[PDB]
């Protein structure tokens, strides 16, 4: 029952074998293989790595989006400095405004 | 500038100013690959994690 | 931040340099992920780096910082103590650290997109043999002259 | 006066012959054609000193050097065949070829070459070996010049619309486990001279 | 099963590929091998849709398509043969070369005494025929280019050390005398009228 | 081997029960259900749907 149940949740490796007393011998050795990677002695480390460079990504991007803007906002200064430089109407100067 | 030049000579639609801008005016720096790639990154690491 | 970013490219370069060791388990290569990068954050580089994106999570601080450079930038000394192309910089310091913290951003997707494909060798028989045969190959070529051309 | 070879025989043949290989992927007549006749295939190779290698699970077919007598030298020392023989750095982006084509075979099975890879990806791989000068333009040149020169042994297709390319099953006999290891032992070889 | 081919018969076979030719003066044996084996060369070739017309007196064996022409198609195409056309420079020489392989023919015979010519008369006639690429030099270069890839496509001997060449028997053989023929009428033509 | 089989296939209607054989009376009362309520009932929807 324990070989078949193993089987069940693999991916890969136990899929090839099966879940019967001649079995043993790939079971163990891919018990052995995880234990040697001690693979599941990250999780907390790399959960906490994982927030870490994702919310360095996003908040960056939402800084990156930010700063857009206000370089837009030079780009509507300049132009506003430029259109004063001429009337629109009689006594009148053209200005540009945003929100 | 010649970019505005053209969209402007195109300006048949003689639109509101919101589009002047948005579409005629400024240069495109929109940053949706940008946005991809940190989606990206988010799954290729939750499935380190999975 | 121009040698931030030269150290965090060279622990990228590292890491993905040394994935093709075959000695390393799945486990071997995501410790030495998180520890290149512990290190690479603790060392002064790092320190500044840090500190860089702790300001961006209190953004209204770098944000008020350009709104002060730019009023300062107005004042009409400015034009006699700096010349158009360093007004032009200054007015524009704060985007041209956050855009350059993105090349840092970078290198780190690269080497955990590059861990990703790698920790995925699930491999069947045969295949996990064949796969041995290049890791060693390849370890080997690691070593090898690739600037002689005649090589 | 004389009997005629079938003609749809002829025309497997001589076309295998063009392309060096035939997938049952592409022109699954011409390739059932040599599995009805691979004998005659054989026999019509042997004055020729050539031999068809086959890979019904990947659908392949290939030609390849009888190595009864051929010159101990080289099977490419043969005078009819023309391209040149594979060289090492050619061989560096073989190896990583392969590597991918058989992670995506256990993804997806050992079927039909949708085996795609995106160029964008190679760039870093290769990037450690022959290093980086400093010129993404420069290193896509370098990289598409090898590639090419792979096409020309038929190993891969040059890049579509989407800059991606499939890997020709032709590779995996090219670098079968034997190959592997014997080409391993004179790397190591190499070194030791080198050292 | 099938015993080899003898390796006598498969060496000389692999020559006249390579070559698409095979000369008793020059190399007799391979020549003399393929004589007393006609048969079983054809028969090779039978799968492949090629065959060998022969020239005893000049001494040449050719490879050639064994199909009737227009059974099936317009124009005949074989997978293992690129028709490629020659340029203008190299139909011209070609041309100049058919007629003075016919006239030395004339005043030798054909076949038993090769045709031969140093390469200094011949540049003054192709550079009348040509136009200047800007020096004597380069007049040259150009026709010992045309004269290697004529070489190449077995059509002539190096230049030696008086630049003496002797013009392959193909040349009696090549398929479209007249056109050439033609394209010389034409190029005499030209020159003509533009004085 | 078989019933653990099944279970794994199971939807919720075996994975209640245990791996032993006084749990094989469920497993075949729920083979019975399935051969005769399920089976029919839900062919004929379907086909009717």
């Amino acid at each position: 029952k324990r070989m078949s149940e193993a089987k069940r949740v693999d991916t890969g490796a136990l899929v090839e074998a099966g879940a019967d007393l001649d079995d043993i011998p790939v079971y163990l050795q891919r018990l052995q293989e995880l234990t040697e990677e001690a693979l599941p002695e990250k999780l907390n480390r790399f959960l906490d790595y994982l927030n870490r460079s994702s919310d360095d990504g996003v908040t960056q991007l939402l800084s990156h989006i930010e700063h857009e803007v206000l370089v837009i906002e030079e780009r509507l200064n300049e132009l506003n400095e430029t259109m004063f430089r001429v009337d629109f109407q009689p006594d009148r100067y053209l200005r540009l405004d945003t929100k | 500038a010649f970019t505005l030049l053209n969209r402007a000579a195109g300006l048949k639609q003689l639109n509101s100013i919101d589009e002047i801008f948005r579409e005629l005016v400024l240069d495109d720096h929109s940053a949706f690959d940008r946005a991809a790639e940190v989606a990206n990154s988010f799954d290729g690491l939750t499935e380190i994690h999975q | 931040f121009r040698r931030v970013e030269d150290s965090w490219r060279e622990a990228d370069r590292a890491l993905r340099q040394s994935i093709i060791g075959e000695q390393y388990h799945r486990g071997d290569i995501v410790e030495r992920l998180l520890n290149d990068q512990d290190a690479l954050l603790n060392t002064p580089e790092g320190r500044v780096f840090d500190s860089f994106q702790q300001q961006l999570r209190q953004s209204s601080e770098l944000k008020a910082m350009s709104e002060r450079l730019r009023v300062i930038l107005s004042h009409p000394s400015a034009s006699d103590a700096l010349n158009r192309l360093q007004r032009h910089d200054l007015r524009w310091l704060v985007k041209r650290l956050v855009d350059e913290s993105q090349t840092v951003l970078q290198a780190r997707a690269r080497s955990e997109r590059d861990v990703r494909g790698f920790m995925k060798t699930g491999l069947a028989a045969e295949h996990h043999r064949v796969g041995h045969l290049l890791n060693e190959f390849l370890n080997l070529a690691l070593k090898l002259d690739w600037q002689r051309q005649m090589i | 006066s004389e009997t005629r070879t079938l003609q749809k025989i002829r025309e497997a043949t001589q076309e295998l012959l063009k392309y060096g290989l035939l997938e049952e992927a592409s022109k699954p007549n011409l390739y059932r054609i040599v599995l009805s006749h691979p004998e005659e295939v054989t026999r019509i190779l042997e004055p020729l000193d050539l031999d068809i290698g086959i890979d019904e699970i990947r659908g392949l077919l290939y030609v390849k050097v009888r190595l009864d007598e051929t010159p101990a030298q080289d099977e490419w020392a043969h005078p009819l065949v023309r391209r040149q023989r594979l060289n090492l750095e050619q061989s560096l982006l073989v190896a990583i070829l392969r590597q991918h084509f058989v992670a995506w075979e256990q993804e997806s099975g050992t079927g039909a070459s949708q085996a795609q890879i995106a160029i964008d990806d190679l760039l870093p791989q290769l990037q450690i070996y022959l290093g980086d000068p400093g010129s993404e333009s420069k290193e896509r040149t370098r990289l598409l010049t090898l590639l090419d020169q792979l096409k020309g042994h038929g190993l891969v297709t040059s890049p579509d619309a989407h800059e991606r390319i499939v890997i020709r099953p032709i590779i995996a006999h090219l670098a079968d486990p034997i190959n592997l290891q014997a080409l391993l032992a004179w790397l190591r070889e190499q070194i030791a001279q080198q050292t």
